[PDB]
């Protein structure tokens, strides 16, 4: 794998 | 970043800092276990690969996984007179673990394209307006890529838009990069929810000031270069 994030770009307000 | 966000744990794994005698200069970002992209200017001045180390994860001073560099390439056809050419990679001495907030970034096959008026992340360590100083931690900013003929104006910046360069940021300004940003990520999302590097931050007039958006250096341009350099 590469590229991959593990946090949302949804972010609690 | 210019009016940069705090950039949230483990949301940009692959973003570097370049420390040399530890003092943050430059990004860069993680393609393998060994190998990181940045800018060629970065290493205008401070030459010596033995006195560069990089850290990961969003802060500088309590450092992350610091690595000691074997060693940096520099585009053959770059000189410090001139903004051409501006990318290098380096290669740690140590391979590095990926957990959640250290992972490598894709690199784009040498001929995708990116509709210009798509939206990009933007990333660094680097000063908040033109002229301030860096911060430890690490911050974010959404701009778009810019046409090459709308950059190309006289008005913007003209001529020197070479090859392998292409523009992102806002007409309008605002958001940008600035000094300490340099050979570090710019970035978008494919609808597989993953992660690919377009851009490494290069040069601009000022930060964030109307009609004056950050310079990249074009990875796809760039991309036959990085492998004949990295194997990646
Ligand atoms: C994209 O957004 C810009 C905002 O400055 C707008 O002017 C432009 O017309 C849009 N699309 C293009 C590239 O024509």
């Amino acid at each position: 794998s590469c590229g991959k994030r593990v946090v949302p770009l949804n972010v609690n307000r | 970043i210019a009016s940069g966000v705090i950039a949230p744990k483990a949301a940009w794994p692959w973003q570097a800092s370049l420390q040399y005698d530890n003092i943050h200069q430059c990004g860069a970002t993680l393609i393998s276990n060994t190998w990181l992209v940045t800018a060629a200017h970065c290493f205008q001045k401070y030459k010596n690969p033995h006195q560069w180390t990089v850290s990961f994860g969003t802060k500088i001073n309590p450092p992350l996984m610091k690595r000691n560099v074997r060693r940096f390439i520099i585009h053959e056809k770059y000189r410090s007179a001139a903004r051409e050419y501006d990318i290098a990679v380096v290669q740690v001495s140590s391979r590095v673990t990926f957990s959640d907030d250290i992972r490598q970034i894709c690199l784009p096959e040498a001929s995708a394209s990116f509709q210009p008026n798509l939206t990009v992340h933007i990333t660094g360590f680097g000063a908040l307006y033109y002229g301030g100083e860096s911060q430890n931690d690490l911050r974010e900013a959404r701009v778009k890529i810019i046409s090459d003929d709308v950059c190309k104006q006289p008005q913007v910046y003209g001529n020197d838009i070479k090859p392998g360069m292409f523009c992102a940021g806002y007409m309008e300004g605002i958001y940008d990069a600035c000094r300490g940003d340099a050979g570090g990520p710019l970035v978008t999302r494919d609808l597989k929810d993953t992660w690919y590097l377009i851009g490494i931050v290069s040069w601009g007039d000022n930060c964030g000031q109307k009609d004056k958006p950050g310079v990249y250096t074009q990875v796809t341009y760039y991309r036959n270069w990085i492998a004949s350099k990295t194997g990646i």
